[PDB]
RNA sequence: CCUGUCAAACUCCAAACUUACAGACGCUGUUUGACGCGGGGAUUCCGGUGCGCGGGGU
RNA sequence: AGUGCAAGAGCAAAAGAUGACUUGACAGUGUUCUUCCCAACGAGGAACGCUGACGCGAAAGCGUGGUCUAGCGAACCAAUU
RNA sequence: UUAGGCGGCCACAGCGGUGGGGUUGCCUCCCGUACCCAUCCCGAACACGGAAGAUAAGCCCACCAGCGUUCCAGGGAGUACUGGAGUGCGCGAGCCUCUGGGAAAUCCGGUUCGCCGCCACC
């Protein structure tokens, strides 16, 4: 389905699962990534993914940026380079489609979103001075993938 | 001392809004009256903040303004300093005016309508979509502006 | 100081955990007062069903009723390190349990502003050791 | 709401603040009114008995008479006037 | 203690030294409460009336001051219970006080214990207080014939400083007495 | 220990705000009689829009 | 934790557990609120009084059913006192 | 209050800890079961009677802030949110200005190791 559908924030909060039944499960596969085992101190570089407009990230879109953009990091720095990249948020919004006629219209449980307020992190990554052109060009991808335009702001970073 | 203004007709404005005008002895649009200031005074122009225009007014022009504006409790008389001296417990337009501003007195007490019929500014006011700091006339204002339009709204 | 706190027995608890009574006449016997049933909770598999009913029997010895048990009872068991509580109380075993401690307890088990007996004044399972070995025994 | 029950959506006005659980003091449960007096209804979560119908929280009457050693309280719900029995234990005396 | 979700008992609950549930239902009659305690060696026996800041004490009572009326015997039983108990009842009796309901706090309900013995007292004293009759002590325990009688199981004195070897319960009668005199200072 | 996130049917917190009663000012009423009380006669019980807050539904 | 049953709420020298005694789940007549916010409307419901009789307790006191909010029904007709 | 009884507010009072305190005085622990009373077994408790001993508990007194809590300073923050107004901006979700209010988390620094009432009493 398309995004237009769940992109902005309208409904209630919808995530008490101990209300809610046939929860879909997240189609996202790791939130940590990269060297999981070091630390983010441990880097002089710090670049984050910040979201300009506040909105409703279904899994799909989390996943499907997370991957192309993870994988380039990846490609450009070897499936074990010097970095670790993360995505703070998590699908916690139920989303449900009403799939008769308007009569009975409470939908059924059909996906989760993460809601993530403008001017926030998607995501954060951690590398080294060099590779910092690579997670820049690894978040132009990901931007790519969700609903609003973005930012890719650097924490730490005075080599330029 | 401030001068209350009104500046937005009745239709559309909240009750309670208009409620509060008409205590405060305001009824028509231009209508304006000279209103104490104390913490009930207060909460009550803060509430009409947006169909008014308010302020202390100088010495000169509150006597400008009742010298052609103020009138009896009923009645055409003129209120001049003849007038104000024959009925008030002061002297003179001049010696009214101190009073009120100084808030020892009140048009009503008397023998004033509460309420100063001025007439539409001479050459337009600065809009009531905004307030002053925006470039309007609503709100409160500068001892020069509030004499700025009351002096124009002779 | 040490007269108000050297140790003594305040009770010793003498159990049979049977769970179905005939063994009460020997405790009679060998502690010189009368026993008192014991009951459960909670439903067993073990045929254990009906909640309220016979299951056991003990019996409190205070002053001379215990120690008199006791200079018999002691000699009857060989006395170990894990065999103390932290509180200066063992059970050895037909079940046999000393309570100890230190003199002023009644401000516990009273009813009027009790109160309950500061880490300090509570017996350790070392002055258990003690003051019991000292009294016809060995420990370890 | 789904139910009309007198306890409908009471959730919030009928239940103590955690350091506020368990038995209340007996010093308000035993206050003596004078006929006249102001005072403020307000049903004490852990009282159960004399207490009014819960609509009427923060409702500030006048003691009109007691009956029993409960009083009778007046109070004026919009523009219908009442008279509410209730005890001391859910009243506070105003000002 | 734990936390902000813990919950402190009200002080003289931890204290362990009031029952606000029994005292509850005490307050309630409306009458003074004619406080009745022990110790190991006294008696107390204050008649309350509820305030403002804090419950009144109108009239009391020590058994100390039991003997400021010429007792020379010892302080904390029966005989000693039931005068402390008059004599407060004498005292209220002086300060408009009428009736009562008798508080025996953490005390025990027992039959014929020194709390109904004071209660006994203060009833003598002119006092009203809600009783009843075959719970109180035998006229005579409340004199000090148990005690008496026990003494004569002597071979050792019953006391340690000499007040009198086989002691003397009519000595509880000449106390009695001595207050039932309009006179005496109270 | 360290680190990453949530809640219409969670809350150690907590507004703005709404709300009971009273006082004050304002306003109003005592020939325009308010507040209140009793009686006669209704109409009405398809609503709509803007805005604020919403719940459902792409 | 327990407290019969939804959920939310109350409760710890108790409203929970045990023991014993007891049968107030009694008769009758009211006040008030609710039912129906405001604001008229029945049955039903609840809190709170009074009279009579009981139960327990040393006593204050507690018991008009089960801690609170669901478990309910007009006339006509029939039976019964 | 050189140690007590009854309380109100019901953690600023909790939790944890240190130090001091008692010859006929107080409170206790304590000593003891003939009686009133008592334990589904125990004078443990309850109840009764009494001082040989003790200040080790308790309790009273002085003090400690590590935990919990109350209030306060500064920082967060006039930020989040928000009552009133706008021919202000934005495709829009939404934002902004003016006016009147105004947090929470957290951090650092103070406070807090109870306060007050009546009665009795070297
Ligand atoms: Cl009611
Ligand atoms: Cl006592
Ligand atoms: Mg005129
Ligand atoms: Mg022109
Ligand atoms: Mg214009
Ligand atoms: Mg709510
Ligand atoms: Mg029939
Ligand atoms: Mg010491
Ligand atoms: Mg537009
Ligand atoms: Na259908
Ligand atoms: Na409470
Ligand atoms: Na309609
Ligand atoms: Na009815
Ligand atoms: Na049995
Ligand atoms: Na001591
Ligand atoms: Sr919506
Ligand atoms: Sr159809
Ligand atoms: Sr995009
Ligand atoms: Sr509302
Ligand atoms: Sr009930
Ligand atoms: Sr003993
Ligand atoms: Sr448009
Ligand atoms: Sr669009
Ligand atoms: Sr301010």
């Amino acid at each position: 389905k398309p995004a237009s559908m769940y992109r902005d924030i309208d409904k209630p909060a919808y995530t008490r699962r101990e209300y809610i039944t046939g929860i879909p499960g997240s189609k996202i596969a790791q939130h940590k990534m990269g060297r999981k085992q070091k630390d983010a101190d441990d880097y002089p570089v710090q670049i984050s993914l910040i979201v300009e407009e506040t909105v409703q990230l279904r899994h799909g879109s989390l996943e499907a940026s997370r991957l192309s953009a993870n994988r380039h990091l990846i490609k450009e720095l070897g499936e074990e380079g010097d970095y670790k990249m993360t995505l703070r948020k998590f699908p916690h919004q139920v989303l449900r489609e009403n799939k008769d006629g308007m009569r009975a219209a409470f939908g059924k449980i059909v996906g989760t979103a993460a809601r993530v307020q403008a001017g926030e992190q998607l995501f954060t990554a951690y590398c080294n001075v060099e590779d910092a052109e690579h997670v820049k060009e690894a978040f132009r991808r990901a931007y790519n993938k969700i609903t609003p335009s973005c930012r890719i702001k650097v924490e730490r970073g005075e080599e330029l | 001392m401030h001068a209350l203004v009104q500046l937005r007709g009745e239709v559309n404005m909240h009750t309670d809004i208009q409620d509060t005008l008409e205590m405060l002895n305001i009824h028509h649009v231009n209508h304006c009256t000279l209103v104490p200031e104390t913490d009930a005074y207060r909460g009550m122009v803060a509430k009409v903040n947006d169909f008014v225009a308010f302020g202390e007014p100088s010495q000169e022009t509150l006597e400008t303004v009742l010298a052609t504006r103020a009138e009896p409790l009923e009645g055409d008389a003129d209120v001049d300093d003849e007038w104000v001296a024959e009925h008030t417990d002061y002297d003179d337009i001049s010696g009214l005016a101190f009073a009120l501003l100084s808030e020892e007195t009140t048009l009503r007490e008397q023998g004033l309508s509460p309420t100063l019929r001025l007439h539409p500014p001479r050459g337009g006011h600065d809009g009531v979509k905004h307030p002053v700091k925006e470039g309007g006339q609503l709100g409160k204002h500068d001892t020069e502006g509030i004499d700025d339009l009351l002096e124009a709204m002779r | 100081f040490h007269e108000m706190r050297e140790p003594r027995i305040e009770k010793v608890v003498v159990h049979m955990g049977i769970g179905h009574a005939n063994a009460e006449d020997i405790l009679g016997e060998i502690t010189g007062q009368m026993p008192v049933r014991t009951k459960a909770k909670r439903t067993v598999g073990e045929f254990d069903i009906r909640e309220g009913d016979p299951i056991g029997a003990k019996v409190t010895l205070r002053d001379e009723m215990a120690e008199e048990f006791l200079q018999t009872a002691l000699p009857l068991a060989e006395l170990a390190t894990s065999q103390f509580d932290d509180t200066g109380n063992f059970s050895f075993g037909l079940d046999v349990t000393v309570n100890l401690v230190r003199p002023g307890y009644r401000v516990a088990k009273r009813d009027k502003a009790s109160r309950s007996i500061p880490t300090k004044h509570r017996l350790n399972p070392a002055d258990a050791v003690a003051f019991i070995e000292s009294t016809y025994d060995v420990e370890v | 709401p789904s139910s009309n029950g007198p306890l409908e959506g009471t959730r919030g006005k009928l239940k103590n603040k955690p350091r506020d659980r368990g038995t209340s003091p007996p010093q308000r449960a035993v206050e003596e009114f004078d006929d006249g007096e102001k005072v403020h209804l307000k049903i004490d979560p852990s009282v159960p008995n004399g207490r009014f119908h819960p609509r009427f929280d923060g409702q500030t009457g006048t003691v009109e008479g007691k009956q029993g050693d409960a009083y009778k309280v007046d109070i004026v719900d919009g523009g219908k006037e009442k008279t509410i029995i209730v005890t001391a234990a859910h009243l506070r005396r105003q000002e | 203690a734990t936390g902000p979700r813990y919950k402190v008992p009200m002080r003289r609950r931890r204290e362990a030294r009031t029952d606000y549930h029994q005292r509850l239902r005490l307050l309630k009659s409306g009458k003074p409460r004619l406080v009745a305690r022990k110790s190991n060696k006294h008696v107390r026996a204050q008649l309350v009336t509820l305030g403002p800041n804090g419950d009144d004490t109108l009239a009391s009572a020590h058994s100390s001051d039991l003997a400021e009326y010429g007792w020379e015997a010892p302080t904390g039983n029966m005989p000693s219970a039931y005068l402390t108990g008059l004599l407060a009842g004498l005292r209220a009796q002086e300060a408009g006080v009428e009736e009562a309901v008798l508080d025996i706090g953490l005390n025990s309900p027992t039959p014929g214990s020194k709390v109904f013995a004071i209660q006994e007292g203060a009833i003598d004293a002119g006092l009203d207080i809600p009783h009843n009759d075959d719970v109180l002590a035998d006229w005579q325990r409340t004199r000090g014939a148990h005690i008496a009688e026990y003494d004569e199981q002597l071979e050792e004195p019953l006391y340690s400083g000499d007040f009198d070897a086989a002691d003397l319960p009519e000595h509880f009668d000449e106390l009695r007495e001595t207050l039932l005199d309009g006179d005496i200072e109270l």
